[PDB]
């Protein structure tokens, strides 16, 4: 459970990505559907999740609490299947919803990139990539999905 | 099904990256299943 970004694999195929921070593994619910995860010789069990938010944490409660400031450029630390991690800087757009605005990144990557972290300039994880919309030209826009640290 | 994780990197902002992508302003809805849609 060392801090870092990880691929989520099935045996192999990469189905997603997630973040280890403070002993907790964070990914999007649709990547694992809460299934247990092998990490080396150990097992990680789901602790908290929420289908509507499309988030799940393993080993403990959700730890990521940095928020997009609504103003600054961010970086997707994309971990695409079969490719090395790479940083892509972008100015988010906005998903305007009846419950408020959510930052959203107009960056399109394979399905197995789901769970890749989005970072502020201090390197804090402001959310995870991969729950989004397809716009008229066929391209993708992802919410910056962040959980609540209780 | 063996689902497993493998480390892929350190979580670190990259200096001197060039901005890409646009900044779309979209009207969106979110359902109870966690699916986003575009409001038409
Ligand atoms: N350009 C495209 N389509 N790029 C996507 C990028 C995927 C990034 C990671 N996220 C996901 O996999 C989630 C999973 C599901 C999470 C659900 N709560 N996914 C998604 O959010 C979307 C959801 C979606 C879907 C349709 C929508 C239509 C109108 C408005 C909103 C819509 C939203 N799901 C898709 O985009 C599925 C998809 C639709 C059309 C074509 C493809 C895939 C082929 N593309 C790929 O095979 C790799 N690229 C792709 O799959």
């Amino acid at each position: 459970t060392t801090d870092g970004v990880y691929r989520v694999m099935t045996r192999s195929t990469q189905v997603g990505v997630g973040v280890m921070q403070e002993g907790v593994f964070h990914t999007m619910w649709h990547v694992t559907k809460g299934a247990a995860l092998r990490s080396g010789e150990g097992r990680l069990d789901p602790y908290w999740g929420d289908v509507k938010q499309d988030l799940v944490s393993y080993c403990g409660p959700w730890k990521l609490d940095a928020a997009w400031d609504g103003l600054s450029e961010v970086q997707l630390l994309a971990v695409p299947p079969g490719e090395r991690a790479k940083n892509i800087q972008t100015l988010p757009g906005i998903f305007k919803t009846k419950d408020g605005d959510i930052g959203a990144v107009a960056l399109d990557y394979p399905a197995g990139t789901s769970g890749s972290p989005i970072l502020d300039k201090c390197g804090r994880v402001i959310g995870l990539y991969g729950n989004g919309v397809v716009i008229k030209n066929g391209s993708y826009v992802s919410a910056i999905t962040q959980g609540k640290r209780e | 099904v063996d689902m497993y994780i493998e480390r892929a990197g350190d979580i670190t902002w990259e200096k001197d990256a060039e901005v890409t992508g646009n900044s779309p302003r979209l009207d969106v809805a979110l359902d109870e299943s966690g699916d986003f849609s575009l409001v038409e």
